[PDB]
């Protein structure tokens, strides 16, 4: 698995791949990694689906749950806390190896910077939480791949179509050196998925511009 | 024995004849929310869930604690199986078990009234349905309005005569204004809401004051 | 002492001497049930089971939660044994034992009067059988016909008169309607349903409007 | 403080005298049990175990309840131990026990009298024993017949006199028939068991209509 | 406050003086219990220990609860230490803490007195001792003889005036027998046991009718 | 051990060895292993003695019980339910070594065939409860040679007293191949013990017919 | 084991083998696999069948408790997710050995394509459960090949005859590579069972259609 | 029943009215108290937190604990998320809950009146808040200012007409000194602090005596 | 250890050895190992004398409580059971080594053959009970040799004065075998003991009868 977190001028995104392994087996081709978890926020999660998934499905419902209690919005740092808390109530199954890991974007309302609103969180296993502020993160098996193709891809304050470009071509570079994770397959038209938060709120990428994104990058390398 | 439930009754019901009202109402659009509340911090108008909207009258303290509730209710069944399985229905049903005990077993019942309001998915050609849950547990669905809190019966009988299907929203919003004023004032000094049934997800949205402003009738 | 559950005992016999009635009665097919009933969304019959149906009068929350612990109560059976073990002489046992304990040890009894029907299975010449269970934990069999709620006295002698065994679907209809008004009105303004013996495994089924309009016999 | 309980014995003592009777008594082949019960579907004699046989009159859910528990009583002081082992004596002292304490200590006492009737074994000369238990604790030992439920006194009299030892089955019927006339009906309309000693383990039998139709005299 | 226990108090004292009587003496060969009782299967006099005999009057399942209880706590001693350190004080202290706190606490107290009887062991030169309780709590220790249940004044005196030491078995009866009559009958229809010294262990002993025959003397 | 369950034109049958080994010495040489557990039941235990019989003891007073508080017997299927709902309770035991399997055979009496309501179940050690419906099944060590030699001398529909020798036949078999089933002991006059349920209920075989069926086995196989 | 799901025009359909063994011996020959869970829905089940059987019986249960008690059934996600839960509280079974896993499948009655309203759920040991659309899926020992077979021989939106060919054929090979599925035993009449469910409902399907079905797909092997 | 409460209620408060004064208002800065109290050890001001106040009347001890349960929520709920979540609001709607459990079910209500506080943050350009939460649970949101304790309507009406936005410090004083002598002394000698919102994070300061001097204008 | 329980005409009796050792090495040389338990029963117990003695004990006052509430004594069957009850309650020590075993013998008052109302009743570790009925039966480590030593010198139904001498003779052959079960020793004049129940009840087995039988068999085989 890899998914990856970018920063950029109007906020920030999250794009993930679709494959699950059992082993060498390859057990799935359409797996969402990546969910809007609320208005200004979304997050991704590596580790065994089964936990992870209903998890930050919970996280969702948790959010929405404190809004209309208190009529208010929690604060994305509150937001990032409370997952913590959950990822801290899972060590006992991720001592047992079913253990989960999200990566969490959200835009910060409460920012100055307007134009540096958008924010990475990346998590431990044992519930901490840590500032990114790197322009980007990646998290799963293929995220060192990701990480280091970022490094060199990567602008910083780009435009939102500059930055989801990276972000797909990064995650391109995890399928070709890392098994686990699985790129484009323009054989049944599936590609990874991405979620954009800005001013506006999040936003689910069209899977037109995700086909688009992915034909480019491999003809981009097809093209030697 | 008979006695102790008939005071009961009693120091309930006035209580919340000595509130203020609300009004709520099957509209074009959904449903509305029309409530006698000059504070904008404290309200008595709510979302439950995606389609569910909540409403009371009465002391405050005791139907925030009810509103609460409903919401942990909702959000919890929504989780255990699907957001599509919680029914208006089933809310109102809670209500009506526990302030049926509450009424029964506490040292004091709760000097309120609560309303469940219900609207269909986005698609569904479904009419909007309404509950109304009183402080001894007793309940009733209606499926035009309901009208709770303060002297009720002028209030709903001008309800009764100025109700119409498929009423605009500023249609509907002035038969509650004008209907409202039928009891004892009622300004654009109000709590009001509506059960957007247009909506994707959750239907629950707040009108605020310029727009109010351009929907409650003068006098 | 003794005035204790005399007082307790008329709370409860006033309380839904105040409400509605429902007729209860055995027929060609196997049970039928007609109950005064308003609502469409709140009801007051109701299946128990794949051979039992259920039928209550008085107080709505209170009776809509004695329902639930029934199904409860009879899937639960069925589970720890097989569903055929499940019989409608045991969950009568079960109410007459709960509202005994509620009108000696609760702070209020129950407002209510319960009916547990039972039909033969599929094949079985076993006659429908019907059971009574009152607020203080009595409870009688009756092989006829049942009538609870409001002022029952002119109710059941209208029955008691116009009863008769292997009665059509009409004709039963017809009988209970009648008997509804001899009390106190009772247009196709009331809820109704059967246990169909010929049914495969669950018996109870409810009878719709349109289907409805074609029974109930005018006055 | 001791008004308390004269009350409490009142309420009790009026309910059974209100209810109807059962007579209980011993002849050449055990135990014969009689008693007035227009259903044929709710109890008031059933087994206990292998040699033991149970009769109660008084509120049904309430004397229900006690049988159950003495069933679960017997049979579980059979299995740690032996079967062999379970005495009507012990059965009649836990009553006793029961009562007593709810008699003091519950919200209401049971409106209830139980008499627990035992056969010697297939072998055994042993001559059959009945004990009785009242709401209060109070438990007497009868060797020859026991009387309960509604007027006893004339139906008491009259056993009292037409009682003999080594009774018919058919004469034992009459002499308990006819006592139960004595009282204030009495037709094939009642509930009639016996404990049959000549029976190798559980000696519990119950008589049906066209056996019990030869057994009962006419008026 | 203090009415409260007059009151508890004279509920218990009318209960026991409504019952019939009891003597319980000392004598040549240990102690003797002579209680009236027309039954031969509930017992109001028992074995406790080894050398403890156990009597009461009053409540019968009151004090057959307390009966059981003194045979546990009794062998529950002698196992945690020897069967030779249970005591008759030890056992009497108990029912006194016992029956002081149901006084108490309690709904209603035991209508109930009690006497622990304890002879010497085999060898042992030491005078048989007795202990009476009461249901309040109270507890005396009598070195020669003990009358409680229904009106004792006259039966005390008589046995006050008719007592001896080193009295023979028959006299000793004779002496119980004739102090019972002067009470209010008196046949061989009572419950009669001794706690023989002269036996090894177990000194509890029972006197059947043949042998009680040829003890109690004619009127 | 082995208990073999038959089934035939009136009803089914129960018939097992006597034998009891601790390792290769033998224990016990008239254990009864075939009980009968109500009017239209019985049932067969294999396993740790100690807890087998009583668990079987239980399962008829759960019965009787059952019937004397609700005035009605239970279903046939409810009692096999109720069974395995036991043997659900001594997994953990079983997992220390002292597992007990039972074998459950009735009289169907809400079974619309009269002529085949005999029925026969089989349990797991986890409590799963199977109707066999072949005719015959057995249990215990022995079980294979019982089942195999039935598979051949075994006939559908049978009468009684036929189906009573195949059985003790098979036990015999069984006993032949393995020694911890033990057959006829002529020396003591111990026998296999059984019972048959039919119409009229559930009646133990005497023990003048186990004789007289053993005898004639042992003649049939002492013939050569 | 090997239980197959597969999608088409009309609904969705659910059919398995009917084999038990325990280690190489053969346990059972009639074991039923798959289960109406309800009017729109049905399951199968892999794994210690005294679990698996009695698991999708509480589900059954607690699906019609459901509408009992609220007047209203269960979306059928909301009924996927109650299956997960109890999937997830056998974990700890599960990690014991005693682990099972279900196949669920419905025609969704809040579908919009409503000849696509037949859906295929598969589940996780920890509970998590999958969005399959990919028109079939299968679980058990024999699922690898039968996921193969169906891979060559299945057609999208065909009609329910076709499905329920493609379906026995799979489980034929599926019976062909593992021994522990187990083909049509022409020599008993038994044959994989199976579950149509439609706009009409969940339907059994005939005996005499799985025969004919197998003595077909007997034939087209036989005949080289 | 309904007089239950009326007493409850009024033991509060004239217990109350019983006690000093306290005003609290806001101005240019942000939020102002000012408190009768002739001590410096025991106060009845504090900081809540980061941006909220307490403020409270009555009895001592029952105050001190809700000032102590309101800084251990609010301190607990920044920790679980973020500082700035926790609001005003949710401590007023906590006390809410908390004063309407004691008054119903404690066995004496609290003779309490507490008001909170909340400033905006260092930037926000929003307006300061109050809320008032009384003995039976009942809360008002005020936005120019609150007054409690003793008899108020005179100290009321005197602020309701010396009240005037965007106050200075020393004439804020000044408004709430003067409308503290409407009531009934007044000296330097009572308790002053402030929610100065100019603050980075800690806005609550207390204002001594040196300092107040030049602020409490002369009578 | 041997402690040996036989049947003869009047009764039934127990008789057992005195030793008791700590590995090789001898820790006693006159421990009781026979208990009267009641009027018509008693026990011999054999493992960890520490838990044995005080269960035996505890099993004696069990049953004399039981007479003295229920003002009678409890069934034979029933006070098998009873003890049962009690070593089932010992199963957790046992598992850790301290593991003990009675063997109960009594006069059953409800026999129909008075002339073999005399039973015996071997235990479990489990708290299962059997019923020996062969004449005779033994518990313990010498157990093995007494019953073979009976098997050949003793005669059913025989008066009490010829079953005495089976029994001290078969643990003299114990004693014989087994270095852990201790014969007489005319050199400190310490003998088996035993009891005998009979119509009568039961009874301690004079130390001058003991003594007298055991310079018996000494003579008998000395004898060579």
């Amino acid at each position: 698995t890899t998914i990856v977190a970018l920063t950029y001028k109007g906020g920030v995104l999250l794009a993930g791949d679709r494959r699950a392994t059992q082993g060498n087996l390859i057990a799935s081709r359409d797996v969402e990694k990546v969910y809007v978890t609320d208005e200004y926020s979304a997050a991704g999660i590596a580790g065994t689906a089964g936990i992870a998934i209903e998890l930050v499905r919970l996280f969702a419902v948790e959010l929405e749950h404190y809004e209309k209690i208190e009529g208010v919005p929690l604060t994305f740092d509150g937001k990032a806390n409370r997952l913590a808390s959950m990822v801290r109530g899972n060590l006992g199954a991720a001592m047992q190896g079913l253990a989960v890991v999200p990566l969490l974007v959200g835009y910060d309302l409460d920012a100055d910077d307007e134009s540096r609103a958008g924010r990475i969180v990346s998590y431990d296993v044992v519930g901490g939480r840590y500032e990114e502020r790197a322009g980007y993160h990646a998290v799963g098996s293929g995220s060192l791949f990701a990480k280091s193709a970022l490094k060199k891809i990567y602008s910083p304050d780009s435009d939102e179509e500059t930055a989801l470009r990276a972000a797909i071509e990064s995650l391109y570079d995890a399928a070709d050196d890392d098994s686990a994770t699985g790129g484009p397959d323009l054989t049944r038209g599936i590609y990874p998925t991405a979620v954009t938060i800005t001013q506006a709120g999040a936003v689910h990428v069209s899977e037109e511009t995700t086909s688009e994104l992915a034909r480019r990058i491999v003809a981009e390398r097809t093209e030697q | 024995a008979e006695q102790i439930m008939r005071d009961r009754s009693e120091l309930a019901r006035k209580g919340i004849a000595r509130g203020r009202s609300v009004v709520v109402l099957t509209f074009r659009d959904g449903v509305l929310f029309v409530a006698e509340n000059p504070s904008t911090a404290l309200h008595k108008v709510s979302e439950l869930y995606d389609r569910l909207g909540f409403a009371a009258v009465g002391k405050y303290n005791e139907f925030e604690n009810l509103r609460r509730a409903g919401i942990v209710h909702a959000d919890m069944r929504g989780y255990s199986y699907d957001r599509r399985d919680v029914t208006g229905r089933s809310l109102a049903n809670a209500y009506a078990q526990t302030l049926g005990t509450i009424f029964t077993e506490q040292p004091k019942p709760y000097e309120v009234e609560i309303c469940v309001a219900e609207v269909g998915r986005v698609g569904s050609p479904k009419a909007p349905q309404l509950y109304r849950i009183t402080y001894d547990g007793s309940i009733v669905d209606e499926q035009h309005f309901v009208v709770m809190g303060g002297t009720t019966e002028p209030i709903a009988t001008a309800m009764r005569e100025s109700y119409r299907a498929d009423l605009d929203l500023e249609a509907a919003v002035g038969i509650a204004v004008n209907a409202l004023r039928q009891g004892g004032v009622d300004v654009a000094s109000l709590e009001v809401a509506v059960l957007d049934q247009s909506r994707p997800r959750r239907a629950f949205r707040r009108i605020a004051g310029t727009a109010l402003e351009q929907l409650v009738p003068a006098e």
